[PDB]
């Protein structure tokens, strides 16, 4: 389609709208030019979402709990309110780890304070420091204790910051209070942000005063990957077999200990750029840790990534960078010979929320295909602009799109494949368009890495090609 | 590194020498763990009579709940409905992980908004939200009917839904004889199954309440039926199969079976099926009303009774073979028809897979769990079996239900050593299955961790799940079965009878030790 | 010992100390057992390639068949007429087994007789047997017709049938126009299916032959439908349902549906249903017939054409989601009937459970057997569904078959690691399963002892079985199951999909080790 | 009922049948008389079965194959002819064993020869010649070979005995050529008959010239035990527990070489006395080995059992029977009274083969239950003449019952049990009567012996009381 053409389905599409709604949503939809460099010229985003319209956005909470404390594997995570929020959120997010759940590690359990009237009409505050007493009898190996505020807990007045201080006192226990009540900002992003404040100010300074971590000139953390199917893991092993000792992780995989442990790093190395930005210039600011973004989505991706990260450290790193490099490439040729050719051309649109809908374009891109719409749930602008230079001219930008733009959107482009979650999964999988999960990955993955690039290219050629998809026309009409 | 030729996910590639190896390292170097005696330590003593009796002891902690919240009962409810959008006034986080919940079991599209009310209403509350809010989704979805329940924040805040909503009409966002039934539904009351009967009744007043005098009791010839909380398509369609079979004119009062499996032919359809505007007013014309699900019905009781002066009949859930012949033998008192000879047979086929299965589910014990009448219909049919219901968990259940479970299970030689609990959860059963091991467990995927628990202590420890329930996410298309009627007794019988063989083949496979009983034939 | 409060069985019984010290002895002292050490070498040896060679080069011995014979099919299609008994000339010991076979799969009553002839009418034939045999069998069990079938030492002797019965009749042992179809069914000529044949056409050319002056073919616009050999009641009822949904005039040529599936009501009916004698009599006025087994339906085909000039179409079984198609649009054709929404929706439905699953079968290797028909419908589906039929065998197969077969696997990408076996039997498809592992096997009970001796290789080396067959003698009601038309499509879809997740959170499930991947959700 | 009543019945059943079947069938139903010592004075076996009256009996290769020789463990047995009979026979009796199945054990096996039709042409002893050399080069670890006669072996004029002496000679080989095909006899019991003579002519005499064994006073043999459900195992216990020693089992859980060791022994316990009879007399004739008749059913049974045989031996297996007896008090009263006031004064009608319909009517007894009728398949009149005096006055006994009989009499009769086959099994089901399978034993058991007596209570106690029958009837009928 051209330029033309795509603002021409904009505006029909906006046709169906109240003119609020319409005046609204047209300046959340756009059509890519790769030479424009301040996106807020082309889109507005960080808005809040117009009533009625079927967002596919979630709440702080989601951010939060959901998000970047719920992986911290050696923690118990409160889900303070009432009952729901902890229940759909009970192990939805692959964020995988290695421990002994229910004795040592507590990631797919929810625990929850399970509001009643009672709390509500009186405060929580009193049950709050009876359920932390109740965790430390039945989870004596716990290694801190969050509170994850839900809706009602700054709305009813609570002190979850008094109940933290004090219990924390008495049981010489890390307990982090977080106000990520879902009326809080538009998004799952708010939830991102305070979030990263409550590590900053309850956690990241424990062990500013202690001096035995022996550091060596290789350390080097990986902020912002949640270790989805183990993307984490395989991101990992390369950085190490490039000569790097992986300090910490943040959060997939992650314990409180290697995030105390993360200001004695010499580089932070930003994968998910949207959710952890925040702390990772605080770090820059208060230890003097430089940050990098970087991408582990495809070899080409992969191996710039490697080689600007190795570029930070010595001749030594720069040669193993190369070692590794020269290790994964029939590897990862082997993946294209076999895959690309069943692929070549074919188009995609993709939905996600804060980074994957640009980081993955190059991914695709090694199968020979081709990213023609993407769109954000919850990015900003600054995730706009590194969006822009990575998508083709004239192709179509959604941010928080709606149900029904969606549909239309994908009714008139016919992508060959759409790349988002399991509240679009169903419906386009009926409009006979082949359809992969790009946050759970489809319960596949990893992704990241040379590793994950093989189960990426494996995954997405199983589902394009599948013979089903030929079949949804009856043959009698 | 991969092989090309046989590319391996997370399982099995992170078992490969190189990642374990690294794992390993992380571990030691950076995650200060415990060490694994102490971490033995701790498990074999979470496994204890003395863990459980303190575990027992909460009052403030809830872990691993057994329920969810009022507004995902009022979202199904509103599914039910012919083109009609559920609609949750208040935060939209909620109204992405109702959808998701629901995609996830029963792998369908799910259609429900928000009025995306934000921090900024908590000044001036909710009411400019609720106004574009129903413009909004009248414009773009075009449903016929709007369906509004809330969300915490709302209920906190206090917003008056029928306030807002005569207001958005005076102020013309919304057409004035367009339906906009609503229903308080607030989190921190009840669960799931209560936002249902708020729906419904909410739904049943609206279409009934102002246009009473023309209604005689009868005048339509039908029964209605009212399902409640149903996440079996099964369900809702072998009760319209038998009422169809007997010649019984009915009104299904919410029925999503259409809705929730549209075919895969080229389209998206956002709606299908549902109980019509037509029928939900006619409803007080019918004979009377059956509630199939009473113990989480009662709002919607009082309404049927007192308004539309209908006699409700006490049945129980048509769950196993006395309650269908007693739900059977009602319809068939209030619609004059005979049960006909196709039913009765049906009956009689259940009854003889009964005497072909009767000894392998002999004295079977169970841990199970669930709302308050599929528990109670499972516990039935499990007596009628001559299984034993030895933990009884409804975390939403009540006093009042749990005299009635505790009544069922007196009137049974098999009741004997069974218990019902009632406002505990997953991590209280748990304790049960290891202190009074059980030989299976009947549940949703949450049991899923708790039988990997019992295996950790060891195989001979461990309690084999029996997919019964909602929410199943970790199995594909079980959402299709049935569990009421003679055909849901069948299925379940099937199911039980065949876990045990399954469990028992397994160990007696072990060759020259154990496969000595390793039949072909049981 | 036993604790009266814990009785043990068999198993685990034999494992307490007493017992296994017991067993030792008895080893010890008098079995002269081979050396554990040899057992174990000898076992590793037959899993090897070197072992499969000298076992596939078998000419005289064959081990573990999959697959029955004659008269046992003559008996299963006898069953599907009215008011009919099953009557097996020859000897006794025979009939024990066949009712015996049935009574396991079915968990029903299988009547049936026998003529008892012993060693003395090697002298003279049976002729006498048979006299004596139908005026008892008619006067005890009082049938309106018997369908005789012969046993292999009647075929030996000789005997002829069509005379030994027209002599019955004319010395006055039952009425002249009393119905006594025929068939000779040797045991050492084809198989189980064959005999279903050969009854079926005897039974055809009895109301037929002599009556075809009168005939007018599509007179009764009517399709005449052939099941074959069906041991799943689900098949029967599937066809008669879509047909009835689609408004066509249909006649089930052998109905067997209500005989295996009478109701425990207090009491046994050595009859129920079946195709009528009017039914067959009229079948030739039908627009024409359909084979729904047509691979075992050769000699039935021949007659049909031949003698009621109908022109049997080309169809393969109507299973999978082509085939499906391909037989409602043939039907549509014949009847002059639509395809109705009704079924439409149904397709779609099942299209859409195959989206739904596709990402877990996909690769999916499969070893398989059963008789020709229902195996090459597996391999389609299978194939549709994007799996691997990586070792197809069919021990009753014949080169014509291997044929079509070796044509289908060649139309998909997913037949190209897959081969066809025909005269092969259950010791070697264990080689198979060892040599070239799949992931499972789909067969019958017999395929257990198979998954035994792969675990005992080690658990990474178990291939599970899925049942899906006959015989399946060691779960309960599984007869009961459809494998036809969409809703069978439905069921083998979603039997496969769980199987796979169920063996994939048992991979999972070790605390620590594996359940970094016992995801709740897949 | 009373005698008259009883008489009146057989009449009434019997007037459905022509004259000649009404007139044989009289002979084999009769009104037992405790009083009477000779069966042939009141009943009719073991003649042939009449035409089309669907007899519940099996031939003689179910008698051979199927009962004495299968269930040797470590030999192959052939199932000659075509491919029916071992396949309807394949794991159908559960006769336990021990063993490594496909390696040294074979019991669950079905080999056969398959005979097509140019087998039956030309004759299949070419056949069995190559079939015996594959079976040593895939099963070189067992220990002997049968060759199980079907229907068409002799009718075809093969011979089978010159092919086993040829073959065995070649490869130093037990090879034993068994003429069991099903035109023999009438019944499962020529079957048997037919088997012993093939042990004694092939098997048992092997170590008649060699004395190496080390013999002791106290060495028996268990005859005829099929080790159903483990049966044998658990009466083997307690002979061995009484200071005797279990040289062999004939045939449950059987080896070859304790069937060749069998001569050695001081005595010979017979249970099953119908199948194995025959050798135990031809030991006593051919090495002078006495042979005792014995029932391991209930304690009362056991108990006399167990008392008879030690007053073989000398005071110290007296007084090892006592110790033995004493042991096992506490355990069987448990049962008895558990289970006794559950099923007093119910009544059972059986018919099971050879043994059982008289064997088990101490057990019930043992648990207040009356058997008011029984009968068997294949039975001899001095099985009859040993059923007379255990069953009551006026109690009905049927011989090769009809399928028609045997529905008929329970209508009249009313029993509160059954117990027969599997043939048998889902007919009275249906018509509301409990059920308990007297061959397989319902895949329970064992039901020898002490342990054995309590599995037996708990199942007819399951199985009579059990909720499902109260059900049969629909409230609105
Ligand atoms: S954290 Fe974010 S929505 Fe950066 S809230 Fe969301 S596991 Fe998405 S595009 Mo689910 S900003 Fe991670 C994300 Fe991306 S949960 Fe995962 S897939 S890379
Ligand atoms: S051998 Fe006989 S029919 Fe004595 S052929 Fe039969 S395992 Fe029966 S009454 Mo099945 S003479 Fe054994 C018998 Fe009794 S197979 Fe078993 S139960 S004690
Ligand atoms: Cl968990
Ligand atoms: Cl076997
Ligand atoms: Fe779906
Ligand atoms: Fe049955």
């Amino acid at each position: 389609m051209s330029r033309e053409e795509v603002e021409s389905l904009i505006q029909e599409v906006l046709e169906v709208y109240p003119e609020k709604a319409r005046k609204d949503r047209n300046k959340h939809l756009a059509v890519n030019d790769p030479a424009v460099t301040q996106s807020k010229k082309c889109i507005i985003s960080n808005k809040k979402s117009q009533p009625g319209l079927m967002t596919i956005r979630g709440c702080a909470y989601a951010g939060s709990k959901g998000v970047v404390w719920g992986p911290i594997k050696d923690m118990i995570h409160i889900s303070h309110g009432p009952v729901g929020c902890g229940q759909y959120s009970r192990a939805g997010r692959r964020n995988y780890y290695i421990g002994t759940t229910g004795v040592n590690a507590f990631v797919t359990m929810n625990f929850t304070s399970d509001f009643q009237e009672k709390d509500i009409v009186f405060g929580g505050d009193k049950k709050l420091a009876k359920l932390i007493d109740e965790v430390e009898t039945l989870f004596p190996l716990n290694k801190g204790i969050s509170v994850q505020s839900e809706c009602p807990i700054g709305l009813i007045g609570d002190d979850i910051e008094s109940v933290s201080k004090v219990k924390g006192a008495e049981l010489s226990k890390t307990i982090v209070p977080v106000r990520c009540e879902g009326f809080r900002g538009v998004s799952q992003s708010l939830g991102h942000h305070i979030a990263n404040d409550a590590v900053r100010d309850w956690v990241l300074g424990k062990r500013d005063e202690d001096t035995t971590f022996a550091s060596t000139p290789y350390d080097v953390a990986i902020i912002g990957d949640y270790n989805i199917g183990g993307d984490a893991w395989s991101s990992r092993i390369l950085l190490e077999e490039m000569g790097l000792r992986c300090v910490a992780q943040w959060s997939g995989d992650g314990s409180i200990s290697e995030i105390e442990l993360t200001p004695k790093v010499k580089l932070n190395l930003v994968h998910c750029y949207r959710s952890m930005n925040y702390i990772s210039r605080h770090m820059e600011e208060k230890y003097g840790i430089p940050w990098m973004e970087y991408n582990f989505f495809g070899p080409t991706k992969t191996i710039e990534s490697l080689r600007a990260i190795a570029a930070k450290f010595d001749e030594s790193i720069q040669k193993k960078c190369e070692e590794v490099i020269a290790k994964y490439k029939p590897e990862w040729e082997a993946v294209v010979a076999k895959y690309r050719p069943r692929l070549e051309g074919k188009r995609v649109m993709l939905y996600i929320g804060g980074l994957r809908p640009r980081h993955v374009i190059g991914a695709y891109e090694d199968l020979g295909m081709e990213v023609v719409g993407t769109g954000y749930e919850f990015a900003h602008n600054d995730d706009y602009d590194r969006t822009m230079k990575e998508m083709g001219d004239s192709t179509l930008l959604y941010d928080d799109v709606t149900g029904y733009e969606f549909e239309e959107f994908v009714k008139r482009i016919k992508p060959d494949l759409i790349g988002s979650g399991i509240k679009e999964k169903f419906i386009f999988q009926k409009m006979g368009i082949p359809f992969r999960q790009m946050h759970s990955w489809d319960y596949s993955g990893p992704y990241h890495g040379f590793d994950g690039f093989a189960i990426f290219a494996r995954d997405m050629d199983m589902t394009l090609n599948n013979p089903c998809w030929k079949k949804l026309q009856a043959p009698w009409e | 590194s991969q092989q090309v030729d046989k590319i391996k996910a997370s399982y099995p590639l992170f078992l490969d020498q190189d990642y374990k190896d690294m794992l390993a390292k992380k571990r030691d170097g950076f995650e200060e763990k415990y060490p694994q005696d102490k971490i033995d330590e701790v498990f074999q003593w979470t496994t204890t009579k003395e863990y459980q009796e303190l575990n027992f002891q909460r009052e403030a902690l809830t872990v691993n709940p057994a329920k969810a919240c009022q507004p995902l009962g009022a979202v199904l409810c509103a599914l039910g409905f012919e083109k009609t959008m559920p609609y949750v006034h208040g935060s939209q986080g909620c109204v992405a992980y109702f959808r998701s919940y629901f995609n996830r079991h029963f792998r369908e599209p799910v259609s429900c908004v928000s009025d995306s009310m934000t921090e900024d209403a908590a000044v001036f509350g909710g009411q400019q939200n609720m106004k574009d809010g129903l413009q909004n989704c009248k414009a773009t979805y075009k449903p016929d009917m709007i369906a509004v329940s809330t969300t915490c924040m709302a209920e906190v805040i206090g917003d008056d839904l029928n306030a807002f909503i005569n207001n958005s009409k005076k102020e013309g966002f919304i057409p004035d004889e367009f339906p906009v039934p609503f229903a308080h539904t607030p989190s921190f009351v009840g669960s799931h199954v209560t936002g249902w009967d708020n729906m419904f009744e909410g739904i049943a007043r609206y279409f009934t309440l102002k246009s009473m005098d023309d209604k005689v009791v009868g005048s339509n010839k039908k029964i209605n039926i009212v399902p409640g909380f149903e996440t079996y398509l099964g369900n809702f369609r072998v009760i319209k199969r038998m009422l169809s079979e007997m010649g019984v004119g009915y009104s299904l009062l919410s029925d999503p079976e259409e809705v929730l499996d549209t075919p895969a032919d080229g389209q998206f359809r956002m709606y299908a099926g549902g109980t019509t505007q037509e029928e939900m007013k006619d409803a007080p014309n019918a004979l009377n009303t059956v509630l199939l699900q009473p113990w989480h019905l009662e709002k919607t009781k009082k309404f049927v009774e007192g308004t539309w002066k209908h006699e409700v009949p006490k049945l129980n859930i048509p769950m196993g073979l006395d309650w269908t012949d007693e739900f059977l033998m009602k319809v068939s008192e209030i619609s004059g028809q005979p049960i006909p000879a196709s039913l009765t047979k049906e009956r009689g086929r259940l009854v003889d897979m009964m005497t072909d299965s009767h000894t392998w589910l002999h004295g079977k014990r169970f841990a199970l769990w669930g709302d308050p009448d599929f528990v109670m219909g499972l516990v039935k049919f499990l007596l009628e079996l001559g299984c034993e219901p030895v933990h009884i968990l409804c975390h939403n259940g009540n006093k009042r239900w749990k005299k009635a479970v505790d009544a069922i299970l007196a009137a049974s030689p098999y009741g004997k050593n069974a218990t019902v609990y009632i406002g505990k959860d997953l991590w209280h059963l748990r304790s049960l299955v290891f202190t009074d091991k059980p030989d299976f467990m009947i549940g949703n995927s949450y049991g899923k961790f708790i039988q990997r628990d019992t295996l950790h202590k060891g195989k001979e420890f461990e309690v084999p799940l029996i997919r019964i329930g909602f929410p199943i996410f970790d199995r594909h298309h079980l959402h299709r079965s049935t569990t009421l009627g003679y055909e849901g007794a069948m299925q379940i019988l099937t199911t039980l009878v065949n876990s045990i063989l399954e469990r028992l083949d397994e160990e007696t496979r072990g060759m020259q030790a154990t496969d000595y009983n390793h039949d072909l034939v049981r």
